[PDB]
């Protein structure tokens, strides 16, 4: 049971006005259904392919091959932690063992009530800044352990 | 820029007409790869293509596409401006301009540094990253990213 | 181009690539991503070469030779060590995540990756990690899914995709954990999916018919023959095991259905297998019911046919050329009856005239392909004759390949040749009474009766000749589409017209040919092309006779007491109750058929004659070459009370024991030459294949490999003595694997491919003088004609206007691919795939009767108030009803029919 609103359809003819392509939007697309909707839903797929023209096969192979274009439902919040070398360099495991302890989760697992998914991450290009970590939309960088508490209880 | 006449239709009033978009990715490494890069924009998956026929000729939506990094576009105005003989008089190296170098991890201060070819690598870690920190020994160091 | 391969000079073509370059001189490359029809993607990294660009190099450099052209002064090596150990460890690594499945995979003895792992000399494993797995999806009734065998070469996707045009299946995944499929479960819609089976180098898309009755390669008895199931006649390979038909696989044929048969062809072979079926002669007194063997039913059947004034025939489109001929040389040539229509037979005709008289070429299946700009009239191919649709969308995608060539790509980078031509593609203009599975790609689609379809080809024929007969009447905008076309047909250079006789009207093949006259006229090589509706309607059109009316009339006036029906139900060309009323009133009725018709219960004498899996035969395809359908298996081998004999050799012993009171079962040479003696138009089926005295050094040629098994046990249930093989007097072919199948052998009919080391479909490589072209020797069957010298007329009498009559509606033909054909929906596994029978219609008519989609409106014909669910068909135009051809008491003869009492009921 899926239905396309207003705005994101307008948003998606919005995007195929920007390419010579209606096929160029449909990453963009699966990006507006996400930032509506928290992730990509089954129904969604086949709205995309409907009015982008293109087959529902080429719209799940290009949601299911991105990583935050996400296909199974999230939390409240998405943290996304830098598992790289300048970051392992930098010791991410202890942030990783501290997110762990926290939320009493394995990174890719969701907790009961829904708030937050923890997920490991590409680097975040921030690697001088070592180590970082990117929830939603914020960035954090001079990470350490003992502040993850502190830093969790802004994201109710 | 498109507001105060850089962008557009006849910008300056020289009869070139340019539109600049911009095409927020999700998220994939191989998507920096320029086949690749051509083949998510037309919104397929990034499987790079190909070479020859290289993106010069045929590239994005089979049309001749070129493909360039950030600091290569950011080094041309400096060139269009300043001069050619200029940029050719920066550094006494085979290799002509300036590159953003800079040490980083667990270093005393990483950062970024603009310093020009022919510089050695002691010389960022030591006058600009500062060495190792408090109590570290240096092992080893890889110069250009993960992939070197 | 020269290349020199360890030091041997090879002549090849410079416009190939390497690796069939090297696979057209016997070279044995392991490859599993390149395939010779779909391109080079170089995904699979399995065909590295060590080249050199000196005749003195060390070094070189491990290239692909899937995607390095081959041209002038290219030293490759290919067994080399540094090449042979990068080919080894391609290969360990696609052995890394492979499942311990091989003796539980219907594809054992029949995987390409099997051959290229023995071929690579891979035996040791030092992976020692675990291996990802995948879920399965339902895919439907014919493709059984098993993801963990995948190697990720992307064969799938391509062919289903660029080559078939299908939409549902695709590449979805990440890194490792890359899935080929459906984005949910359900049926892959296709009509070309069956080609999966064979493309897929493992063992994921595999033949679920056959993995019902599932036997191993070696255990196949194998035979070349000519697939029955429509009018294009696609060579088949029929492989059976314990006396049942257990899988149709493909036949190369490099003129015809090079690497693809449709679904149709494929999975619908299940009728072979019914128990229904009439293995012995059975005869009836009164209620009583019992079998006979063949000589004394043949006896019987002579002594009344004897007591009778006239014995008369109707044969069928669906019997071969000698078995129809021995029915008009037993009733004589004024009392042959062809067991078509009226109507049908009346554009069969027009057909054959325009082919084999209009002086137009008529180009075969391959030849297709390479046309330019493609003009579809009335013909709906997707659903009739698919595997026409299949070249129109190669020839749709020759723009992109012709813009590619222009940029100095090389044929086989078919990636850039997609890149190149993002959407531009040549024109396409398909006409139907609804929408068409070409829509995706056509450059236009009119959806009209046909009438009006017909009066948009007169106007197109007037439009780019004068000369051609003007219709008046046409609205601005269809003007302005009529220009469009003219503009699009007038400006190619290989121009294609496509029609037939399933359109269902006479008017559509009439503009048609003055299409393609006036196409002609202009002075452009156009083509066309009629598809028919049975295997062999175009020989039974071009032997004649009667219509199925006439054989009637003459069955109820009672001039007819005898009457002969060869292979037909008789309710698929006339009404049920006439065919009844006309059968209860001859004293003697005598069917000829395989299949239990409905007709059978009238009959007096029944006969079991041979399907083609049983029977020697020539069937003529739509575009008039003859072809030869050989013996698969003797059906009395197992079963020894079975009498069960082709039709030809029934007829000619019944005309025998008729005329001097013996029995005398002839040869199929004998039926040929008695063909090609009485009719001079059907010369040619003696050059379709050689005689039974043909040899190979020698030697016949073999039905079964080389390491059939069970020869002293698959009988020894019945009896321990293994009794003699059954000896083919009729065909140069054995039931045995005595015989010669080597690649190289001076021969053009193949009956399975297999090469040592070479175990796939790919085997088919080593029996073509170049990979992926024409077989070697040339390939089977030759045209029965030529192109003429002059060609017709401009076709004068144009058709009017459709108006909707008030309470008459007309009956708008709804062809589907599984249903459609007498014997394949007779398969059980296409009851589980054939759509429910809806009548369609326009949402105006609908709403104007008030009935709703989902309801039931009973129509009456011919006082048959049948009731059907409606579907309400948008592109349908008004004032006509949507009826499925082909299906359960809707004969295809009802096209063009009226209908009125059209109530909801
Ligand atoms: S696909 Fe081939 S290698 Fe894989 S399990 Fe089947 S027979 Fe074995
Ligand atoms: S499913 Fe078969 S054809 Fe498709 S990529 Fe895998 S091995 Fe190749
Ligand atoms: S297109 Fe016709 S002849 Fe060819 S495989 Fe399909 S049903 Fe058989
Ligand atoms: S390695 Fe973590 S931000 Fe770059
Ligand atoms: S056959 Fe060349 S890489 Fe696959
Ligand atoms: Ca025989």
């Amino acid at each position: 049971a899926f239905e396309l609103s207003a705005a994101e359809r307008e948003a998606i003819e919005h995007e195929m006005h920007h390419y010579e392509d209606p096929r160029a939007a449909s990453i963009e697309a699966l990006k507006i259904v996400q930032k509506q909707r928290g992730w990509v839903p089954d129904g969604a797929i086949h709205a995309i392919a409907d009015v982008l023209g293109i087959p529902a096969s080429d719209v799940e192979g290009v949601a299911t091959f991105y990583s935050q274009i996400f296909r199974q439902p999230v939390g409240r919040h998405v943290i996304r932690y830098c598992d790289s070398v300048v970051c392992h360099i930098n010791g991410y495991q202890g942030i990783q063992a501290a997110l762990e302890k926290k939320l009493n989760i394995k990174p890719g697992q969701t907790t009961f009530d829904g708030r937050f998914t923890l997920l490991p991450t590409c680097c975040l290009g921030n690697c001088d800044k070592g180590p970082n970590m990117m929830i939603d939309e914020d960035t954090h960088a001079h990470l350490t352990p003992e502040a993850i508490p502190e830093l969790l209880e802004r994201y109710k | 820029a498109t507001e105060a006449g850089l962008l557009g239709k006849n910008i300056m009033g020289t009869g070139f007409d340019f539109e600049l978009f911009v095409h927020t990715g999700a998220g994939r490494y191989i998507c920096g790869e320029e086949t690749a890069l051509i083949n998510s924009l037309e919104g397929r998956r990034a499987n790079p293509r190909s070479k020859p026929p290289f993106p010069a000729t045929s590239g994005a939506w089979g049309k001749p596409t070129c493909v360039n990094n950030v600091e290569t576009l950011c080094n041309v105005p400096a060139i269009l401006a300043n001069g050619v003989e200029w940029y050719q008089n920066i550094s006494k190296s085979k290799d002509a301009g300036t590159k953003l170098m800079g040490f980083s991890g667990r270093v005393k201060n990483p950062g970024l540094w603009e310093l020009p070819f022919g510089t050695t690598a002691r010389e960022i870690l030591e006058d600009y990253a500062g060495g190792m920190r408090d109590g570290l020994k240096f092992k080893a160091w890889q110069p250009g990213g993960a992939g070197t | 181009a020269t290349i020199h391969v360890d030091g041997k000079e090879y002549e090849v073509n410079g416009a190939d690539n390497l690796l069939e370059a090297c696979l057209s001189l016997g070279l044995d490359i392991p490859y599993f991503c390149w395939h010779p029809a779909l391109g080079s993607v170089g995904a699979c990294r399995q065909c590295a070469v060590k080249q050199y660009q000196n005749a003195e190099d060390t070094r070189g450099r491990l290239v692909m030779s899937c995607m390095t052209p081959a041209s002038d002064g290219t030293f490759i090596s290919i067994d080399d060590e540094e090449a042979k150990q990068f080919r080894e460890s391609v290969v360990e690594w696609l052995m890394t995540n492979h499942p311990h499945d091989c003796p539980v995979c219907e594809e054992g003895g029949n995987c390409h990756l099997q051959d290229m792992t023995v071929m690579t000399g891979h035996s040791f494993r030092r992976y020692r990690f675990t291996k990802r797995t995948h879920r399965n999806q339902d895919l439907g009734p014919f493709i059984s899914h098993e993801m963990n065998r995948c190697i990720a070469c992307y064969r799938c996707v391509r062919y289903y995709k660029d080559y078939a045009g299908g939409t549902d299946l695709g590449v979805y995944g990440a890194h490792d954990n890359v899935y080929f499929g459906r984005p949910e479960d359900g049926t892959l819609e296709s009509e070309f999916s069956g080609n999966l089976v064979e493309i897929c180098p493992t063992g994921v898309f595999t033949d679920k018919t056959h993995s019902e009755r599932y036997n191993r390669k070696w255990d196949m008895q194998f035979a070349p023959s000519i697939c029955q199931q429509c009018s294009i006649g696609c060579n088949i390979s029929p492989g059976e095991r314990y006396g049942e038909l257990r899988r149709i696989e493909n036949r190369y044929n490099g003129t015809v259905n090079h690497y693809f048969l449709c679904d149709r062809g494929r999975f619908g072979y299940g009728y072979v297998n019914l128990k229904d079926r009439p293995r012995q002669p059975v005869q009836r007194r009164g209620d009583d019911f019992i079998t006979l063997n063949a000589e004394q039913a043949m006896q019987g059947a002579a002594d009344i046919l004897r007591q009778s004034k006239k014995v008369i025939g109707i044969g069928s489109p669906r019997a071969s050329v000698e078995s129809n001929f021995a029915l008009r040389e037993l009733v004589g040539e004024e009392n042959f009856y062809t067991g078509i229509a009226h109507g049908e037979q009346e554009r069969l005709q027009l057909a054959l005239k325009v082919l084999r008289e209009g002086g137009i070429y008529t180009p075969a299946l391959r030849e297709i392909e390479s046309y330019d700009a493609v003009l579809v009239l009335g013909e709906d191919v997707t659903q009739t004759g698919a595997r026409v649709a299949l070249a129109v969308r190669q020839a749709v995608k020759g723009k992109a390949r012709e813009m590619a060539a222009a940029q100095k790509v090389a044929d086989w980078q078919i990636a850039a040749i997609l890149n190149i031509g993002q959407r531009a593609k040549h024109p396409l203009f398909v006409t139907n009474v609804d929408d068409t599975r070409l829509d995706d790609i056509a450059a236009w689609t009119y959806r009209a009766p046909v009438e009006d379809q017909a009066r948009l080809g007169f106007a197109i024929a007037h439009a780019l000749d004068n000369s051609a007969p003007a219709v008046d009447g046409i609205e601005p905008e269809l003007q302005s589409k009529i220009d469009v076309i003219v503009q699009a047909l007038a400006g190619a250079k290989k121009p294609l017209i496509i029609s037939g006789t399933n359109a269902g009207s006479l008017e559509v093949i009439q503009a048609a040919a003055n299409v393609a006259k006036a196409l002609k006229g202009r002075g452009a090589d156009v083509g066309i092309t009629m598809i028919a509706r049975s295997v062999n309607s175009m020989g039974l059109g071009i032997m004649g006779g009667g219509s199925l009316e006439e054989a009637l009339t003459e069955l109820e006036t009672g001039r007819a007491d005898a009457v002969v029906v060869l292979e037909n139900d008789l309710h698929r060309h006339a009404s049920a109750t006439r065919v009844n009323a006309a059968l209860a009133k001859a004293p003697l009725v005598m069917v000829v058929d395989h299949q239990r018709t409905a007709i059978m219960e009238n009959a007096h004498l029944v006969l079991s004659a041979a399907s083609f899996a049983e029977s020697d035969g020539t069937v003529i395809n739509n575009e008039g070459r003859a072809q030869r359908f050989f013996q698969v298996y003797d059906p009395a081998y197992y079963d020894s009370k079975t009498v069960m004999l082709e039709s030809w050799r029934w007829l000619h012993s019944l005309h025998s024991t008729l005329l001097s009171r013996e029995v005398d079962w002839t040869q199929l040479d004998h039926v040929i030459d008695a063909v090609v003696a009485k009719i001079p138009e059907l010369a040619g089926i003696k050059d379709a294949a050689p005689d039974a005295t043909f040899r190979i050094r020698g030697q016949k040629l073999a039905r079964e490999p080389h390491r059939y098994s069970g020869r002293t046990a698959m009988r020894a249930n019945i009896s321990v003595h293994e009794p003699r093989q059954p000896q083919d007097i009729d065909t140069m072919f054995t039931f045995s694997m005595e015989g010669n199948n080597q690649p190289t052998a001076h021969r053009s009919q193949v009956p399975f491919a297999w090469a040592p080391g070479w175990n796939s479909p790919q085997a088919w490589n080593k029996f073509q003088d170049e990979v992926g072209g024409k077989l070697r020797f040339g390939d089977p069957g030759v045209r029965l004609f030529e192109t003429s010298e002059n060609g017709l007329d401009y076709f004068t009498s144009v058709p009017a206007r459709f108006q909707p009559q008030d309470g008459k509606w007309r009956i708008a033909p709804y062809y589907h691919l599984f249903g459609s054909d007498e014997l394949s929906q007779r398969a059980p596994v296409f009851q589980s795939r054939m759509p429910q029978p809806y009548i369609k219609l326009n949402p105006a008519d609908a709403a104007k009767l008030g009935v709703n989609a989902g309801t039931r409106v009973s129509f009456s014909y011919d006082g048959n108030t049948v009731t059907l669910p409606v579907e309400i068909a948008e592109g349908l135009t008004a004032g006509q009803v949507g009826l499925p051809m082909g299906m359960s008491g809707i004969a295809p003869v009802l096209a063009g029919a009226h209908l009125e009492d059209l109530k909801e009921a």
